[PDB]
């Protein structure tokens, strides 16, 4: 019973930043990587970026650089992702998912996703 | 930069076998690209099936298996059951980023 908890939604007027959270439980947090993914019909899965709990270090999709800000909270076992100026593209689902940097190389557990409707 | 291509949709029938593939704009796909198959079930639900080209996610019904078929990453379903209707994504790790394929709708029982 591994689990990644993400709040359901966000409803905001254009050009309005939002901090997104993702809680992990049932396993050892800092031992796995955290990746944020975006969905929106057309195919929809675009990789926003990764964060290494330990390090605080990230690797972002260069497309989302002047946009998204990744951070974590080690004690609460919570991953974050900020979005600056929701220009309004952004009306999409934002997922948090588990990734085995030290492992079997799969995105096994996924979060339910935080929907963002601008 | 790179583009990951999968079949848009495959139609199958119960008790039959079906294969889905994942292609790269780079060149052949090999064990090095780190082919992962993600399963999306109706109403935005995801679960990894394979990872590391051929490593099944725990719980996933044995009828599923990854491998490489030539220059492409692949997913095989044996005796496709109705519970396999879903959208199958593949993803590839190219140097400094992951790129997801467009996704394959797998219409089990067509
Ligand atoms: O390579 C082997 O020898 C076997 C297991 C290692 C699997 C390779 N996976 C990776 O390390 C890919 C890899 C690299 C850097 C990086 O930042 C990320 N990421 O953010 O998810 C993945």
């Amino acid at each position: 019973q591994v689990q990644l908890q993400q709040p359901g939604a966000e409803l905001v007027k254009p050009g309005a930043s939002v901090k997104l959270s993702c809680k992990a439980s049932g396993y050892t947090f800092t031992s796995y990587w955290m990746h944020w993914v975006k969905q929106r019909p057309g195919r929809g899965l675009e990789w926003i970026g990764r964060i290494d709990p330990n390090s605080g270090g990230t690797k972002y999709n260069e497309k989302f650089k002047s946009k998204a800000t990744l951070t974590v909270d080690k004690p609460s076992s919570t991953a974050y992702m900020q979005l600056s100026s929701l220009t309004s593209e952004d009306s999409a689902v934002y997922y948090c998912a588990r990734y085995d940097y030290y492992g079997s190389s799969y995105f096994d557990y996924w979060g339910q996703g935080t929907t963002v409707t601008v | 930069q790179a583009v990951v291509t999968q079949e848009s949709a495959l139609t199958t029938s119960p008790g039959e076998t079906v294969t889905l593939t994942c292609r790269s704009s780079t060149g052949a796909v090999t064990t090095s690209n780190y082919a992962n198959w993600v399963q999306e079930k109706p109403d935005h639900l995801f679960t990894g099936l394979i990872g590391g080209t051929n490593n099944r996610a725990p719980g996933v019904p044995a009828r599923f298996s990854g491998s490489l078929i030539g220059n492409k990453a692949a997913l095989t379903i044996t005796g496709a059951q109705t519970e396999d209707e879903a959208i199958y994504f593949c993803a590839l790790w190219y140097s400094n980023h992951w790129v997801f394929g467009g996704g394959t709708k797998l219409t089990v029982l067509e």
